[PDB]
């Protein structure tokens, strides 16, 4: 399963 | 920008024997920008009914992709990958060698 | 033994011709177990294994869930690495990004990842220790001193260590008939004259699984690693790969060559002689 939490460069 | 030449192999997925069902490959690997065109030719002309691998990519960055159709080998039919990318200044046909 | 759990992520803008293109893949050691395309017209995460089927519409709609978030924020991506170094908009370029985890024998984490390039360049990677940045530019250390000040290693650790390896002992209980199994080079060789003086022996591996294998070919006990010619390890589509090398001999010499073949399915490396 992937990551749940996400951010940008 | 960085851009990679695509190896190509082109090959069945089992031993070619005539009159026996099968799949054509032609896998494409080692390439960058991941924008690519691929036919498999039987005698010269396109195969319509070919499939590909979900993009991928090498520990490298570089990319690669499967191509690939059922395909029922006989003596005489000629099979052969057609490549282009960006690194090619025509497109690249490799043909098919049943012992490679 | 060791395993991995491992997903690719490749956006690629497309300037007036829409939406970055966005494909995501993940894959548990050689085998692919899901995909996303952006261009697809399901938008939804998708099995491809199938012992993955079998998992319910939760994780379904959960992974569909978070790799859409994970696509609109590479779309972001774009445009920002743009900004950064000074592009126009419009050329193509491309952002990919790769995580995941290794365990080792006893199935308890070993190693994290965590890495993006940009347009096929090393761009920022999360280091070994899970605490820190390796920023290959200028540009990368913005993101840097960025992650930094948001504490996005340490998230990402918590995921690395935890998460990550607990889904992958999760695929290898559930899929142990796929990931669990080895499948043992099916070998041969070849002989082809290419001139009255000259033979190319070629040893072939087939049908095996992982991709990990050693093809070596030996005169006289001597390692010909010069003189072969080794292709690389290439899917058959069915989840096997297969390999080949390659060694021209002169013609009556035969005898001397000897292809070593060695992958984890084999009881005993196997010795390959012409005759």
């Amino acid at each position: 399963g992937i990551l749940g939490f996400v951010f940008t460069l | 920008m960085i851009q990679r030449t695509p190896k190509i192999q082109v090959y069945s997925r089992h031993p070619a024997e005539n009159g026996k069902s099968n799949f054509l490959n032609c896998y494409v690997s080692g390439f960058h920008p991941s924008d690519i065109e691929v036919d498999l030719l039987k005698n010269g002309e396109r195969i319509e009914k070919v499939e590909h691998s979900d993009l991928s990519f090498s520990k490298d960055w570089s990319f690669y992709l499967l191509y690939y159709t059922e395909f029922t080998p006989t003596e005489k039919d000629e099979y052969a990958c057609r490549v282009n990318h960006v690194t090619l200044s025509q497109p690249k046909i490799v043909k098919w060698d049943r012992d490679m | 033994g060791s395993h991995s759990m491992r997903y690719f992520f490749t956006s690629v803008s497309r300037p007036g011709r829409g939406e970055p293109r966005f494909i995501a893949v993940g894959y548990v050691d050689d085998t692919q177990f899901v995909r996303f395309d952006s261009d697809a017209a399901s938008q939804r995460m998708e099995p491809r294994a199938p012992w993955i089927e079998q998992e319910g519409p939760e994780y379904w709609d959960g992974e569909t869930r978070k790799v859409k978030a994970h696509s609109q924020t590479h779309r972001v991506d774009l445009g920002t690495l743009r900004g950064y170094y000074n592009q126009s908009e419009a050329g193509s370029h491309t952002v990919q990004r790769m995580y995941g985890c290794d365990v080792g024998s006893d199935w308890r984490f070993l190693r994290g990842y965590h890495q993006y390039a940009y347009d096929g360049k090393d761009y920022i990677a999360l280091k070994e220790d899970l605490r820190s940045w390796t920023a290959a530019d200028m540009a990368a250390q913005t993101t840097k001193h960025k992650w930094e000040a948001a504490h996005v290693a340490e998230q990402l650790r918590a995921y690395l260590e935890g998460t990550c390896v607990e889904w992958l002992r999760r695929y290898l209980e559930n899929g142990k008939e796929t990931l669990q199994r080895t499948d043992a080079p099916k070998t041969h060789m070849t002989h082809h004259a290419v001139s009255d003086h000259e033979a190319t022996l070629r040893c072939w591996a087939l049908s095996f699984y992982p991709a990990e294998i050693t093809l070596t070919w030996q005169r006289d006990g001597e390692d010909q690693t010069q003189d072969t010619e080794l292709v690389e390890t290439r899917p058959a589509g069915d989840g096997t790969f297969q390999k080949w090398a390659a060694v021209v001999v002169p013609s009556g010499q035969e005898q001397r060559y000897t292809c070593h073949v060695q992958h984890e399915g084999l009881p005993k490396p196997l010795t390959l002689r012409w005759e």
